[PDB]
RNA sequence: UUGUAAUUGGAAUGAGUACAAUGUAAAUACCUUAACGAGGAACAAUUGGAGGGCAAGUCUGGUGCCAGCAGCCG
């Protein structure tokens, strides 16, 4: 019913943000709504993360429209300041994207989180 | 491969309403009901005929589970020009618009979909194509939309649901004609991921037999897709 | 004289080694898991057969039998600990549903491959046998080492390994010395 | 149009990588005697033979043969109706069980065939990757199932 | 050495008499381990001819 | 009534009958009386020593014929003369008259093959890994 | 650096001594000879070197302790 | 001093020529398995990552009169 | 896109050699470890079975040019 949906819980958000920090270290993270849009256009995004406290929320609702069209999992986190923190950027992030790479060193947990996100959807 | 300015030779396929475009590579194509546009960005082939410029659309096996089926060589396809078809799981016009091409102006396509957001584009596509009747409704309760549909010659189910067998039987029980067509797309991962694919397909075939659908044919869809088989059957009421 | 030290055979020859389907099966198992020879497959099969025969015998006993409860619970705990049996499947019936592949994946070679430390199962074998892999703080050189759930997260390059932060191996420093000279 | 049936995806040369525990096994009519005659219980002679949970399956055709047998083989009939034995519906007119069994294994490579008929066994043997179960001596025997 | 075996082959062809191998200069070895291995290799080779 | 006593106290007649009848088996009779080795080709041994009497096929025109590989050997244990196979004519060169040959079980009628000559393996000679001591 | 940890310490006034198991962490070193272990233990327990005995030292597979 | 040579020392005698793969069974089985997989790609269509980029058509061509599906009797 | 390399690049490593230490009643060995120790990695894995092909070559038989045997020998 709410526009931000599904919204990850306190437990689930941690593992998602865990993958986010690991991805940032390995240059496998795309930060910001504009970048996430580009990845969805290219079909190189494993899944998309959004912040449910975006002010206003609407300016990132185009990712959900893109996502299930391309059959890409997505999920919302309560906080953007927290999301920006894990991203490694000194500013809040309302949306980010995990780039697809089957040769990545952190593949396994990416699929683990992705499986849960699919279940939540 | 198939670049923009390449010239190709178009020839009919064994199944009526399906055509083959030849060249260094071969493309299996369908005539465009609404020429001059692509529905999901597919390549289009234009031919000058006395002179009218008829158009054709490429038909990607990696996008439509049906298409990979014909690539694999299904013996019988009830989908034919001038036939009524009931499409379940019409997420969008990616595959429905092509089924509309095969049936032609005389036939129609009853496109059934549940989730609202994909349905919107299905309505938008239905505007260009007179012969589709999209029905934004949950297939699990065919009582709701019995108003909109008469008999249908063939029922196609692309629904990815664990109880997909029940939906087919209920829909087939209502609108499918005696000796009608049944074509099902099965994904074992959605039905039962615990067991192997082959066990699942046997189970699905079994449920169809319980529902008075005589299975006629099944085909695995590799290399285009994993763990997928299209089962073709006939509805034997008596 | 001193008391005997017991010994046992860890593998048994099959009932019919010459079945073509079987031969293809060991071809699969060796190829996918990079096993040196058939004896490894026979060993794993023998261990699995012992386990499942014990499980069957335990099942034959009536439910609530103290022997049944105790020994079945112990077997399930061990199988869960080694990781063949998933947490949600703690019943003796699913033990009978185990397969050789489950044990094979838990081998340190396969785990090293999956974790990304090696680009091939054979690369994993050569890395292990060359003393580059350490579980926790200890170095393991045995591809047949079975990894536990807790141990799985601690697999890493050994501190002494050149890949693990030690000095370069002999070849590297030899090449550097000749280049400097 | 020419037909070249596609060999099943469950098969790598001669090993079926799909048949796995718990096994699904089709019961042939003659199997019941040599089970009863040898005092071998159906469910568990299978478990002892295969060391797994086995799901016996009786089709309509094999069932249809059984009542046709008559009073002499009532015990076989009753064991066939043991609720642990699930039933498979058939949608082909013929009641000849041997043909029905051969078709089902041709269709999907997930069944073990439990029979002692030499003619049927040879036909199944020609089909690759079909484990063939039989009863001899004192208990059941499985030939083409190396996971054993 | 060659001279040893040339004699052995000559003895083999013209009728083997009793042959006793006697190994010398073993004190020249520096390590016990290598001494034993040489003894093992020498004995096994010698076992082949006689 | 199957022709055998069946009372709960009748094992003795069963036992005695079983012991008396068990002698009917040829296998049992041979095992107990120790006569199972009469049928053995070597009279109970796995290998037999022999003396090479004559190489019968040495004059044969066809090379590597079955006849060429037959050698007449005198079994030293009893003096009975027998025939044996050699693996090949190349091996036949090593075998010459009046040498020790160790025979093992194998032109029908010839049931022995030479495995050692003069205390050395024929295979070892044929692979050229040893020299026959004379 | 090298560290010496004493465990399972027992005080045996019957034999007038203290028994224990010595674990020696010696990263980047082959091992510690009994002499250095003796002088370090003597310093730690404040006794004369001649009063310290050490034996039965085995380095685990892989080295380091 | 006249030292013995290699033929003398090892005394391998006359042996057939043997391929290097036999020296390590692991390499031999690896090669056997990969050869098997290549043969399977000929025996059957096997999935190979799916679609990679724009769809360029079938490279091997369509046979209108050939059906590969398995029939119910 | 399959097969074959006395082709080619720099990384890893123990059999072995060996300071030292540990080990031991004293020693050897094991676990450690300075330093050496790899392209034919000649640092030279074996045991059996099956099937070829080659000549101005050899033997045997005959409804011509063939067949059998076999072929370290031309
Ligand atoms: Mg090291
Ligand atoms: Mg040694
Ligand atoms: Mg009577
Ligand atoms: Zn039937």
């Amino acid at each position: 019913n709410p526009k931000a949906f599904p919204l990850a819980d306190a437990a689930l958000t941690q593992q998602i943000l865990d993958v986010v920090q690991q991805a940032a270290n390995l240059r496998q993270l795309k930060k910001g709504a504009n970048e996430a849009t580009k990845t969805l256009n290219r079909g190189i995004s494993e899944f998309i993360i959004m912040a449910a406290d975006c002010e206003p929320i609407e300016i990132l609702l185009h990712l959900p429209l893109l996502c299930e069209d391309k059959n890409v999992p997505y999920v919302f986190v309560p906080s953007r300041v927290a999301l920006g923190r894990a991203c490694g950027v000194s500013r809040p992030v309302i949306a980010a994207s995990i780039t697809t790479n089957d040769a990545s060193a952190i593949k396994t947990q990416i699929y683990a989180v992705k499986d849960k996100i699919e279940t939540l959807l | 491969g198939a670049r923009g300015g390449a010239k190709v030779v178009i020839e009919p396929h064994r199944h009526a309403g399906v055509y083959i475009a030849r060249g260094k590579e071969d493309l299996l194509v369908t005539k465009n009901m609404a020429p001059g546009e692509s529905v999901y960005g597919e390549k289009r082939i234009s031919v000058e005929e006395p002179p009218t410029k008829v158009e054709y659309r490429v038909w990607n096996p990696f996008r439509s589970k049906l298409a990979a089926g014909i690539m694999g060589g299904l013996d019988e396809l009830f989908i034919a020009p001038g036939k009524k078809v009931l499409y379940l799981g019409a997420a969008s016009g990616t595959s429905v618009s092509h089924v509309s091409d095969v049936v032609g102006p005389e036939g129609v396509v009853y496109a059934v979909e549940f989730s609202h957001r994909p349905g919107r584009e299905l309505i938008s596509m239905a505007k260009k194509r007179p012969n589709i009747i999209p029905i934004i409704e949950d297939a699990r309760h065919p009582q709701k939309y019995r108003m909109l549909i008469g008999m249908v010659d063939c029922v196609f189910a692309d629904v990815a649901q664990p109880d997909q067998a029940r939906i087919i039987a209920l829909n087939s029980h209502m609108f499918l004609k005696d000796q009608g067509g049944v074509v099902i797309s099965i994904k074992a991962n959605c039905i039962d991921s615990t067991v192997d694919a082959e066990t699942v397909f046997a189970r699905e075939v079994q449920k169809l037999r319980e529902e008075r659908i005589k299975p006629l044919e099944q085909l695995t869809l590799e290399p285009y897709e994993r763990d997928h088989c299209i089962v073709v059957g006939r509805y034997m009421r008596s | 004289p001193r008391a005997p030290r017991t010994y046992s055979k860890t593998y048994s020859t099959p009932k019919r080694p010459y079945e073509s389907s079987r031969l293809d099966a060991e071809l699969k198992l060796a190829g996918e898991f990079g096993l040196k020879n058939k004896k490894e497959i026979y060993r794993i099969s023998f261990q699995l057969s012992k386990i499942r025969r014990a499980a069957r015998d335990l099942l034959t006993r009536d439910e609530k039998d103290p022997k049944r409860l105790f020994e079945g619970n112990a077997l399930i705990r061990r199988l869960v600990r080694v990781g063949v049996l998933s947490e949600d499947k703690k019943k003796l019936d699913y033990v009978l549903a185990l397969k050789v592949e489950d044990f094979l994946e838990r081998r340190l070679q396969t785990q090293v491959y999956k974790l990304g430390l090696a680009k091939s199962v054979h690369h994993a074998r050569v890395l292990i046998t060359q003393r580059h892999i350490a579980v926790g703080k200890q170095i393991v050189n045995i591809p047949s080492f079975m990894v536990r759930l807790d141990s799985e997260k601690h697999i890493d390059f050994a501190p002494t390994s050149p890949f693990g932060g030690a000095r370069p191996g002999r070849v590297a420093r030899r090449n550097a010395a000749r280049k400097a000279e | 149009t020419r037909n070249i049936p596609q060999v099943s995806s469950a098969l790598f040369f001669q090993y079926n990588q799909a048949i796995k525990p718990p096994y699904q096994v089709l019961i042939d009519t003659n199997f019941i005697n040599f089970s009863i005659q040898k005092k071998v219980d159906i469910v568990r002679g299978m478990m002892d033979c295969l060391l797994a949970k086995c799901n016996p399956l009786i089709t309509d055709c094999v069932m249809a043969e059984l009542e046709k047998l008559g009073p002499k083989y009532r015990i076989a009939l009753k064991l066939a109706r043991d609720p642990r034995i699930k039933r498979l519906s058939c949608s082909h007119k013929g009641t000849y069980a041997d043909d029905c069994l051969v078709h089902r294994v041709l269709q999907h490579k997930c069944y073990i065939v439990a029979t002692n008929d030499a003619g049927l066994k040879q036909r199944i043997r020609k089909i690759p990757g079909i484990p063939l179960m039989s009863v001899g001596g004192h208990a059941y025997v499985i030939e083409k199932l190396p996971d054993v | 050495e060659m001279e040893t075996m040339e004699f052995l082959n000559i003895a083999q062809h013209h009728g083997m008499p009793r042959v006793l191998g006697v190994a010398t200069h073993l004190d020249l070895f520096k390590s016990q381990s290598t001494l034993r291995a040489s003894k093992k290799r020498l004995k096994h080779r010698f076992w082949t001819e006689v | 009534g199957k022709g055998k006593p069946r009372g709960l106290n009748s094992a003795r007649k069963l036992r005695v009958h079983r012991r008396n009848n068990r002698w009917a088996e040829n296998n049992y009779k041979k095992r107990l009386l120790g006569t199972a080795f009469k049928s053995s080709p070597f009279g109970g041994s796995s290998h037999a020593k022999g003396i090479v009497l004559e190489k019968l096929g040495i004059e044969s025109k066809q090379p590597n014929s079955a006849i060429r590989k037959c050698v007449r050997v005198q079994l030293i244990k009893n003096g009975k003369k027998v025939t044996a196979f050699v693996p090949n004519d190349g091996c036949l060169n090593f075998v010459d008259e009046n040498d020790e040959v160790l025979l093992a079980g194998f032109i029908p009628g010839v049931r022995f093959k030479v495995v050692k000559v003069s205390g050395v393996s024929l295979l070892a000679l044929w692979k050229e890994k040893k020299e026959k001591p004379r | 650096a090298v560290t010496i940890r004493t465990r399972k310490v027992i005080s045996n006034p019957l034999l007038a001594r203290k028994q224990f198991v010595v674990d020696v962490l010696h990263p980047n070193r082959a091992n510690v000879s009994k002499d250095e272990l003796r002088e370090k233990l003597a310093e730690v327990y404040k006794a004369e070197k001649d009063a310290v005995s050490v034996f039965g030292f085995r380095t685990q597979f892989g080295g380091g302790k | 001093k006249r030292a013995i040579n290699y033929q003398i020392l090892k005394n391998k005698g006359l042996t057939p020529k043997r391929n290097k793969d036999n020296r390590n069974s692991r390499v031999k089985k690896r090669k056997k398995y990969q050869k098997a997989q290549k043969k399977l790609k000929s025996v059957r269509a096997v999935y190979s990552g799916g679609q990679s980029g724009v769809y360029e058509g079938e490279k091997t061509g369509i046979k209108k009169g050939l059906t590969r599906s398995v029939k119910f009797k």
